């Protein structure tokens, strides 16, 4: 399904995975080894689960008003929490970028 | 524009917008993506909401408390604009990483009440380089919000920051005097504190939560609270020279008034 490289400080982290039913599953790759994509995750794990969408990444999308803003910018569905990411990932609050693999 | 003289949720009713700052005109520039600042216009709903954040962001710094650059710009309409420099940008087109509590205890946007003052010690004690000194200013900086009125101070106000490899709490951002924004106030704390957010007391704050949560001496906390007495008349002074409006003055300083009287300044 949706699929999204994650990119720290331009470096490329790892992969965020839309997985089937609900969960979600973030793999780091083998050759980054910079700083962690969130604190929650050290690189001591390569491979973080989640049976809803990640606290982290919803932790990026806009809030109040700017979600209305953004609402009514794009065709995208207001529970879409990880669609709406990848509308942003060029730029969010962190040094965390996201960039749609498909 | 250009600045002038400045150098249940409540946060969901005004903007925040991405700026850059222009090189020669010294003007800003909202833009959509790759800004360096953020733009708090005024708000259709609660009034005066970039005056109050940028003298309350003025009164935090006369504290002692890190605030990053901010101020005031004038709007299109005339209008007063708060801004802010992002300290998650620092030159070069370099980034910094930023999490927010919430993000860091695993809860979201519509839970990001949900927790408590002593949670928000936990993550500080877990992520912390200097722990020790983080309660210092955490203690600080929960006495500034609740002697200003701040009770937003929900799980996405609070940062770690990771800045020289040092993981430490963010400068302050978003604080403003939000019980006088409003009317009908339920709150003076938005997280709870000993399961408390309304009628928290001198007890609450010197002794539970200084000593028993933050673990700090007595000598530590006579100091801090030795600072806040001397800057009561330099606080009174910013705020009737600030760009709130006669009657928003007159409700800040009312309502600081009331919390020192509560602490025990005046007595
Ligand atoms: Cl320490």
């Amino acid at each position: 399904m949706r699929k999204a490289y994650v990119s720290v400080s331009g470096i490329k982290a790892g992969i965020l995975e839309e997985l089937q039913g609900g969960t979600y599953q973030f793999t780091y790759f083998e050759d980054y080894h910079g700083a962690p994509v969130s604190l929650t995750m050290p690189l001591k794990n390569k491979v973080y689960d989640f049976d809803v969408f990640p606290p982290f990444f919803e932790g990026l999308l806009p809030e109040g008003i700017m979600l209305e803003a953004l609402l009514r910018k794009y065709k995208i569905d207001k529970n879409d929490y990880f669609g709406q990411l990848i509308l942003v990932g060029q730029d969010v609050v962190g040094a965390v970028t996201i960039e749609e693999i498909r | 524009h250009c600045p002038i003289t400045y150098e249940m949720s409540v946060q969901g009713v005004q903007k925040k917008l991405s700026a850059k700052l222009k090189i020669k005109e010294g003007c800003f520039e909202i833009v959509d993506q790759y800004g360096q600042y953020i733009l708090k216009p005024q708000s259709d709903i609660y009034p005066e909401l970039p005056e109050n954040e940028a003298i309350t962001m003025t009164l935090a710094k006369t504290i002692g408390l890190e605030v990053p650059v901010h101020g005031l710009v004038y709007s299109k309409d005339n209008s007063l604009t708060y801004f802010i420099k992002r300290f998650d940008r620092i030159g070069h087109n370099k980034k910094l990483a930023l999490e927010d509590f919430a993000q860091l205890s695993g809860e979201d946007r519509h839970t990001k009440y949900k927790s408590s003052m002593e949670k928000v010690i936990a993550v500080i004690e877990q992520f912390c380089t200097f722990p020790k000194i983080e309660f210092v200013k955490l203690f600080k900086l929960t006495l500034f919000n609740f002697l200003v009125g701040n009770e937003d101070m929900h799980l996405k106000n609070f940062s770690l920051i990771t800045k020289d490899r040092k993981i430490s709490i963010s400068p302050a951002y978003d604080l403003l005097n939000s019980t006088i924004a409003q009317k009908n106030t339920k709150e003076e704390l938005a997280l709870p504190l000993k399961g408390k957010k309304n009628n928290l007391t001198k007890s609450d704050f010197l002794k539970y939560f200084a000593i028993e949560k933050l673990g700090l001496n007595q000598n530590v906390i006579d100091g801090i609270v030795q600072e806040f007495h001397q800057v009561i008349p330099k606080w009174q002074e910013l705020i009737g020279f600030s760009f709130l409006s006669q009657e928003m003055q007159e409700k800040y300083l009312e309502l600081l008034e009331q919390r020192c009287k509560r602490l025990n300044f005046f007595d």
